[PDB]
């Protein structure tokens, strides 16, 4: 009874797809980076995005009724030439691994200590996400893009997330490393789908962490593979410049270095305001601490003010080395509520043991 | 199943010529012949389709020119059945195209049956021939049978080729090689020009052998081998010249 | 069969049929890059002869370990997994390494040290790992580290920190030859007149088990070495080589060749395939020139 | 019988067919594949076995046709993960390692203590005494799934494996929980270099960063923890450290005379000796050796007493053996 | 004889598996079990050679008397130099 | 070199071998690993081939410094002829 | 029959005897052919796109300027409409521009001028102004693209840009920080950097390659150029070394004008006070002041953007 049953599950689909198979295998041929539909000379109807016979269909009206050609690959590769042509052959990494958080948990969280930024964020981001109108009534729009540098994302993203959530705007965090990945048009399409979902989410923050990841201004395009990286940067810049409505949508770039920027980036009308993440301070740490503490069981008789007194100004992320380090001190001191010296020792310990 | 194909070597060479030069393309066109009772694939003729800048296809077949010819051929008295399909398949044992099949398959329709002649014009040139004809299906068989009624017949499935000409052209062929007297004795009595070599050639033989014999003191190069094959090649070629003198 | 089949196995695949046509001998080819393996090199130790005392010591730190590892396993020990020579350079020490490594029937491997760790990540250390590989394949195979050993024929005078990381990763392999390996009569020859520039972890046995030092030498070693080298060359009777070697000072067994070459240079310039004694003593000073010169 | 039942499932395929790599599994029950010969085709399984059984970018059953996916093909070429030592309640416990207790508490308080806080530790110092032995100690003392991986083992030059390899590790870390995350010898995937371009390997960072993306993607009340074992301190992201998550750098140093004596008293007694051999006899003559030259003194002592042709080793042989090894 | 013929390809003889067999190289890097000269034998056979291969019959047609000029970047060749001394 | 010893007697000469005589004294990255092979090659070839002289290895030297005595090892590079001038 | 496939492998001619051509494919394959029918001996040329029956190596078609690399990396702004009211107070060398560009263009001459002086003063704008003014193709190609790991690739890039912009000539080629490729060093060490030299040397010989072409305007922007060669100031090469220093105070008030321009304002603004209290802004720093001012106008609650807004545009640190 159980003899043949697996066969027609396949042999059919086999022989069936064996059309598509042999419909690939013509001319020795989603997710297209490269359609290979090969040496059809009458006709070849192919984008080869490839080092073997790199090919393009367009320049003169060129399509093919269902399918440009073959490969099982029929289509535009990923780097697109004309349209569609035969419905999407394309992408390539799943959709987006970038962060889009509307109304982030941060309204005031690491907002402690960063206010200058946050204030600079306000008119760039808050007041326009509040009222772009006044800016149109000013005659401008908000600063159309805003560089943030210094320590990234510690509060920096959160500070962006703040005004994102302080205005309840959609917060699109984007990682430049995500933008620079292993195929063509990698970020581009994402940058597209960004800009797609941008005006979908508009009155939103497009936020780029690690614009040093995609690289900034560099001669490194001389290597020849970094051009794509630049091309992605080109893509973005090319894209981001004109058609991002920047009265609603917010353009923000997190980075370590403000200088690395591709000169196109900091250009007026692209990046107007340029902000440093304000380093979490004696106060900021306290509250940034206090929040870090709330996950822990922590003593409230002590103050994160008290701890941040001791601590010099450090990144909103490291302020857990203050706090979350004493989850052990909580159970080291066996104070379920970790005490002052618990975190003082943490400030001692982590900075003591720091030595970097 | 054991089926008798018969070729005009004319058509054969005609194709070859067309095919030899046809590289890259599979050469295309008619196949003129018939079927005498069963099994019998006769070929008087064939011919190029003119170049297909669309390449070999069920499409690239133009029956215009055939008729044109076929008329002029009918005018020539030249008339046959178009018996199938013959193309030039560089480095292809394999099979030609399911297309070519379908191509033929569309066409063997026009017959009881047809062929698609495999040719590697590359591998043809070898001094032996490389070639096949598929027509993939049977009646039953030499009557093969089952896979047809069970459907899904696909394979290489060659036919069994042959051909015939005559002793007539055979002469005219072997006419290859006034004539002999002018062609032969006397025409290559040139030797003495090389006597030095003819010596030296013979001279060189000597050395090779003291060498060879010596090893007597294993496998080939053997002390008593190339000896004769060497001193025996300069013996004759040196006697034929005597005929002239 | 399926079971007789093995990984890497060389086979006849049915070419166009892409099923096995038959099985072949699974097999491969040697390597290069200054770590290159040399397969049981050929030299004999009596040519530096008079140094056979050390060679007998080398024989006990290599050959008798290599010839019969179990006399030291009947002794019960871990016999030398690596070897040292120490003391006056220049005899053709490579022979001391090789002549035994030849006598031992061991691949005598030559590995330039500083290239086993490099600026390119993984490039240098790859040599290290592969060196651990193709050495033991042909075991017994007596390794020698090029660009390390201070015996003076192979001398680069090692290095302090460049070969150290090389060593550290080789001493890693040399404690790895002390690992599941326990590879003995697989011997990196670390034969050095200088032990400081290299980590003391090497002389730690299992890397070099039997620590032996090759002296002296002197007139006698050379005189023999001379009597060896002058022996080959056709000479003139009445020749006293000891005197010649008594002439010899600050000379070595490879520099001994110089004398025979110069005495031969003399004698061939004397129109002599024979060589008198005077040439040699003349050649001594003339080689004592270059021994002292530059 | 089932032979043919199965065999017909083979008879489907035809053969010999092509080992070939996937590129992208697609729900069309097609997928685009990857050939070492680089035909790469968007093609279908022969479905009895499952797409899910395999990953995009994996070597799969492919015909010679279009390289149509025939079904599940291993691609046994690797293990279930990248290169791993997979252990649970591992052999090494704090007792077996000699006294390391200085940093045992570091690995205790970080991993052991919260299990009732930071997510793990950084091992530094020397292997074979401190790091490797500590590695399994609290891993055994928490008795969880200990995953040992070397950066050289993972030293993946292929882009995305190093992350996927780590992900294959994180695949185990999530399912095999409780899972001790151990990371050995990162000189390669962990050196962020100077740039994202021009000859610097992203797959270095990309391995690490995603390993870090997945590292920074967990922190615990003491259940699952992480370990970082290597000698290069600053080649690594501070976010890789991320002070507050791994605040433990466990940097081993040559066992102090008593901690030495524990590794001694352990490894002295575990190589046969004559009671002439004694701990403080062996303690004192040392320079503060690692726990290994403790052993190594004891190990060779056999061999040197084997060189004395005795299984019960003298006091000199150890003194020789140490001052040898 | 006429089995042999000119339009051949180049490779490097690696190694015989046995008489009229062996692994060789291709200028395509192909190395496969093939045939060789039954012309040569053993002492006749040469254990590494630039070699002559059919394309399809793909077997050793003959050795190539040693190739020279590859890169490297060749050698000095002055055959009978023009310079007399003095 | 073998082709020359295939051509034996042949000649081996080099224009300013001191160009290849420079080798890596450290990890020298690009361009310096050839001479590693190539210098040591001849070193291996000088020191690794017998004395029957159908062929002399000759080298143009205005600069003998980047050379190594491994070359200068006797029986191998014995003769030093100095262009005077002078 | 014949035509065509999408696409062919293209190939590059060698001979064009008189009927003879060999080409080498985009698959890297050298083939002779009698020069085919669909092609023309002038279309025929090395470095060429050709529809070529690949199987036959019969060139089917010539293929034109096409999906041919523009080096996507390279950035073309075609004759962007821009005036000299972009950044005010620079009308000084805006004349020198016209003197080095417009007048040479519109009459019959240099192939371009050497900029220097800090941009943000809108050197590019004045270029693009000239690119509108002369209506010449503007090309700003980043020297970031021109500095190459590949031998003479920026040269190739300059070569493409040379042709590709000359395709669109009249052109103003705008070089970004010439001192990037403005380095030949002094000596025989050129192995390490040939590029910055050789890429420069490429353009020079392309400049040394014409004079009377005023279609091509190669305009090299720097804060200041590094090396100076009678090449670098030459008719037919960069002729005119042209400053764009940070403009003067009410030259900047003229820019601040252009900036304080489009803000809705209450007229508290006094430029000269701003313009004197601000100092030596490349224009956008005034706009930095200004956009702050507008920002600060809402931060002052005004839609009107005032002197205080702008003095607070000053107040946000102007350094």
């Amino acid at each position: 009874l159980k003899q043949t049953e697996n066969d027609l599950k396949d042999i059919e689909a086999r022989i069936k797809e064996k059309a598509g198979v042999k419909e690939s295998d013509t001319g020795l041929a989603h997710p297209l980076q490269v359609a290979r539909c090969t040496k059809i000379i009458k006709a070849k109807y192919v984008i080869n995005l490839k080092q073997i016979a790199k090919f393009v269909v367009g320049l003169g009206e060129r399509v093919s009724p269902t399918d440009i050609e073959e490969g099982m690959r029929v289509g535009v590769d990923r780097s697109k030439y004309n349209i569609e042509l035969p419905l999407p052959p394309r992408i390539d990494p799943s959709v987006t691994m970038m962060t889009v958080e509307e109304k982030p948990d941060v309204t005031y969280s690491d907002v402690g200590g960063c206010k200058d930024q946050i204030e600079k964020l306000r008119e760039v981001v808050e007041l326009p996400l509040l009222s772009p109108e006044r800016f149109a009534t000013l005659g401008i729009d908000p600063p159309k893009g805003i560089l943030l540098y210094g320590p990234p994302g510690t509060g920096k993203t959160l500070c962006a997330r703040a005004v994102a959530n302080r205005t309840d705007a959609t917060f699109i965090r984007v990682i430049g490393s995500e933008l620079v990945q292993k195929y063509v048009g990698e970020g581009a399409r994402m940058v597209r789908e960004l800009f797609e979902m941008a005006r979908t989410k508009k009155a939103c923050i497009i936020f780029f962490d690690e614009i040093d990841a995609v690289g900034g201004a560099r001669f490194d395009d001389g290597a020849g593979g970094d051009n794509e990286v630049q091309r992605t940067m080109l893509e973005l810049i090319t894209q981001l410049d004109g058609f991002d409505p920047r009265g609603n949508i917010k353009v923000m770039f997190a980075t370590n270095r403000p200088n690395t920027l591709d000169p196109a980036l900091l250009r007026p009308g692209r990046i107007d305001r340029k902000v440093e993440f304000s380093l979490p301070d004696l106060e900021g740490r306290a509250n940034i601490f206090r929040i870090h503490s709330k996950s822990m069981s922590v003593e409230r008789g002590i103050r994160w003010e008290l701890i941040s007194r001791l601590c010099p100004n450090s990144t909103g992320a490291e302020l857990r080395s203050v706090c979350t380090e004493a989850g052990m001190f909580a159970i080291r001191a066996r104070r379920k509520v970790a005490t002052e010296k618990d975190f003082l020792k943490a400030v001692d310990k982590v900075i003591s043991g720091y030595k970097k | 199943t054991k089926e008798t194909v018969y070729i005009s070597s004319i058509a054969l060479l005609k194709m070859l010529k067309h095919g030899r030069a046809g590289v890259p393309m599979e050469v295309m066109g008619l196949m003129l012949g018939e079927f005498v009772d069963d099994y019998t694939v006769n070929v008087v003729d064939v011919f190029a389709m003119p170049q297909s800048g669309t390449g070999v296809s069920v499409e690239a077949v133009d029956d215009v020119f055939q008729a044109k010819m076929m008329d002029m051929l009918k005018q020539t008295g030249r008339d046959q059945m178009v018996v199938g399909w013959y193309h030039s398949h560089p480095g292809f044992g394999c099979w030609l195209s399911s297309v070519d099949v379908n191509t033929q398959k569309s066409f063997e329709q026009l017959n009881s049956r047809a062929v698609a002649v495999v040719v590697d014009p590359i591998q043809s040139v070898k001094g032996k021939v490389v070639i096949d004809a598929f027509r993939l299906i049977d009646t039953g068989a030499l009557i093969n049978i089952q896979a047809l009624i069970h459907g899904l017949n696909r394979h290489y499935y060659s036919l069994n080729i042959d051909y015939h000409k005559t002793a007539k052209e055979t002469k005219m062929l072997m006419n290859l090689h006034y004539e002999e007297k002018e062609e032969s004795n006397l025409a290559a009595t040139k030797s003495m020009v090389k006597i030095a070599e003819q010596y030296s050639k013979r001279i060189e033989e000597e050395k090779e052998l003291t060498e060879e014999e010596l090893k007597t003191r294993v496998g080939r190069q053997d002390p008593k081998k190339h000896l004769s094959e060497t001193a025996d090649e300069t013996l004759e070629n040196n006697i034929v010249s005597v005929l002239t003198a | 069969n399926v079971k007789d089949l093995k990984a890497s196995q060389r086979v006849c695949l049915r070419s166009d049929s892409y099923m096995l046509h038959k099985v072949l001998e699974n097999k491969a080819d040697p390597l290069v890059s200054l770590m290159m393996v040399e397969k049981v090199p050929d030299s004999t130790y009596d040519m530096v002869g008079g140094l056979t005392k050390q060679i007998k010591e080398i024989k006990e730190v290599i050959e008798l370990p290599v010839k019969h590892p179990e006399l030291f396993e009947s002794l019960g020990i871990a016999q030398p997994k690596g070897v040292i020579l120490y003391g006056p350079p220049g005899t053709g020490k490579t022979l001391l390494a090789r002549a035994v490594a030849h006598h031992t029937d061991c691949k005598f491997i030559r590995v330039s040290g500083a290239e086993l760790v490099q600026k390119y990540i993984g490039e240098g250390s790859r040599m290290v790992r592969e060196l651990f590989v193709m050495a033991r394949e042909h075991a017994p195979s007596i390794i020698f580290m090029d660009e390390i050993d201070s015996i003076g024929s192979t001398r680069v005078e090692g290095s302090g920190g460049g070969d150290s990381e090389v060593q550290r990763t080789m001493l890693e392999l040399l404690n790895q030859l002390d690992g599941f390996e326990t590879s003995k009569n697989i011997k990196i020859i670390m034969a050095t007149n200088r032990l400081d520039i290299l980590d003391p972890a090497l002389l730690r046995p299992g890397r070099i088990d039997r620590k032996i030092e090759f002296p002296p030498p002197s007139v006698a070693a050379r005189a023999e070495i001379l009597r060896i080298h002058s022996r080959k060359m056709n000479l003139t009777r009445g020749i006293n080589l000891r005197k010649v070697a008594e002439k010899m000072n600050g000379c070595s067994g490879a520099d001994v060749k110089g004398v025979c070459t110069e005495a031969g240079m003399y004698a061939l310039r004397e129109r002599r395939i024979h060589v008198t004694q005077e040439d040699f003593e003349l050649a001594v000073g003339k080689v004592m020139n270059k021994n002292q010169e530059t | 019988k089932q032979e043919e039942e199965k065999k017909q499932l083979e008879e489907i395929r035809g053969n010999p067919l092509s080992i070939g790599t996937l590129e992208e599994i697609i729900d069309d029950d097609h997928a685009i594949v990857t050939s070492p010969t680089m035909p790469d085709y968007y093609v279908s399984i022969l479905s009895f076995v499952d797409k899910e059984l395999l990953e995009p970018g994996c070597s799969v059953l492919l015909h010679h046709k279009t390289m149509s996916i025939v079904g599940v093909l291993q691609d046994d070429a690797d293990p279930m993960v990248s290169v791993m030592k997979m252990d649970k309640s591992p052999t090494e416990s704090y007792s077996d390692i000699g006294g390391l207790e200085s940093q045992i508490q570091e690995i205790k308080e970080s991993v052991e203590l919260p299990l009732t806080p930071p997510k793990g530790v950084i091992l530094y110092g020397a292997p074979g005494t401190g790091k490797t032995l500590l590695a399994k100690a609290v891993a055994n003392q928490t008795s969880a799934t200990f995953l040992r991986i070397v950066g050289s083992e993972l030293i993946q030059k292929y882009l995305g494996d190093g992350p996927r390899l780590c992900r294959q590790i994180f695949k185990v870390a999530g399912e095999n929980a409780p899972s001790i995350v151990f990371i050995d010898e990162i000189d390669a995937i962990g050196t962020k270099r100077y740039d994202s371009n021009s000859g610097g390997e992203r797959e270095i960072q990309r391995t690490m960063l995603e390993l870090l993306n997945q590292l920074d993607g967990f922190d615990d009340r003491g259940d699952v923890k992480v370990i970082m074992a290597t000698n290069k301190i600053e080649t690594l992201d501070p976010a890789l450290i991320r002070p507050g998550r791994i605040d433990r750098k466990i940097l081993f140093e040559n066992p102090d005379l008593s901690t030495k004596k524990k590794i001694l008293g352990i490894h002295t007694s575990k190589m046969n000796l004559s009671e002439d051999v004694n701990l403080e006899t062996l303690v004192t003559t040392k320079d503060d050796l690692s726990g290994a030259d403790i052993q190594a003194m004891c190990t060779e002592a056999g061999l040197l007493a084997l060189r004395e042709r005795r299984m019960q080793v003298t006091a000199e042989d150890f003194k020789q053996a140490k001052e040898r090894v | 004889k006429r089995i042999q013929s000119v339009p051949l390809v180049i490779g490097q003889f690696l190694e015989p598996i046995d008489q009229n067999t062996g692994i060789v190289s291709s200028t395509t890097g192909m190395s496969y079990v093939v045939r060789i000269l039954s012309t040569l034998d053993r002492e006749l056979l040469k254990p590494s050679m630039s070699v002559a291969l059919h394309r399809h019959s793909n077997a050793l047609v003959d050795i190539l008397p040693p190739d020279s000029d590859s890169s490297i970047s060749v050698m000095g060749e002055n055959e009978k130099p023009d310079v007399t001394y003095a | 070199f073998r082709l020359a010893r295939e051509n034996a007697p042949s000649i081996i000469f080099i224009d300013e071998v001191d160009s290849i005589a420079t080798k890596r004294f450290d990890a020298q990255t690009g361009s310096d690993r050839e001479v590693q092979r190539i210098l040591i090659e001849l070193l291996t070839q000088m020191d690794g081939f017998d004395q029957s002289t159908n062929v002399k290895v000759i080298m143009a030297t205005n600069r003998a410094d980047t050379l190594d005595p491994a070359l200068l090892r006797p029986g191998r590079l014995d003769r030093k002829i100095e262009f005077p001038s002078l | 029959k014949n035509n065509r496939q999408l696409p062919y492998l293209v190939a590059n001619v060698v001979e064009v005897v008189g009927k003879a051509a060999v080409v080498k494919t985009s698959s890297r394959q050298t083939v002779f052919l009698p020069m085919v029918g669909l092609v023309d001996p002038d279309k025929l040329k090395p470095n060429d796109l050709v529809g070529v029956n690949k199987d036959s190596y019969l060139i089917l078609d010539t293929l034109p300027s096409e999906f041919d690399s523009r080096v996507k990396a390279m950035e073309v702004d075609e004759k962007p409409t821009e005036t000299y009211s972009d950044v005010g107070g620079l009308d000084k060398q805006i004349e020198e521009l016209v003197e080095a560009i417009v007048l040479p263009m519109k009459r019959a001459a240099p192939k371009g001028a050497l900029m220097y002086g800090p941009p943000g003063t809108g050197k590019t704008l004045l270029a693009r102004a000239c690119a509108a003014q002369t209506n010449a193709t503007f090309l700003k190609l980043a020297a970031p693209q021109l500095v190459q790991m590949y031998i003479g690739e920026g040269a190739k890039l300059v070569r493409d840009a040379f042709a590709l912009a000359k395709e669109k000539a009249p052109t103003i080629i705008f070089i970004d920080e010439l001192d990037a490729i403005g380095t030949k060093r002094f000596d025989s060490e050129k192995s390490g950097d040939r590029e910055v030299q050789r890429t420069m040397l490429e353009l020079l010989n392309q400049l040394d390659g014409f004079s009377s072409d005023d279609r091509v305007k190669v305009l090299a922007a720097t804060n200041r150029v590094d090396v100076l060669d009678p090449a670098l100031l030459r008719s037919g090469r960069l002729d005119r070394k042209i400053e764009f220093p940070l403009p003067s105070e009410d030259s900047r008030a003229q820019i601040l004008q252009i900036h304080s321009r489009k803000m809705t304002t209450d007229d508290d603004i006094n430029w000269q006070e701003l313009a004197r209290s601000t100092d030596e802004f490349n224009g956008a720093q005034l706009k930095a002041v200004t956009v702050e001012a507008g920002m600060i106008a809402l931060r002052n609650g005004q839609s009107s953007v005032k002197h205080e807004d702008f003095v607070e545009g000053i107040s946000e640190v102007q350094a």
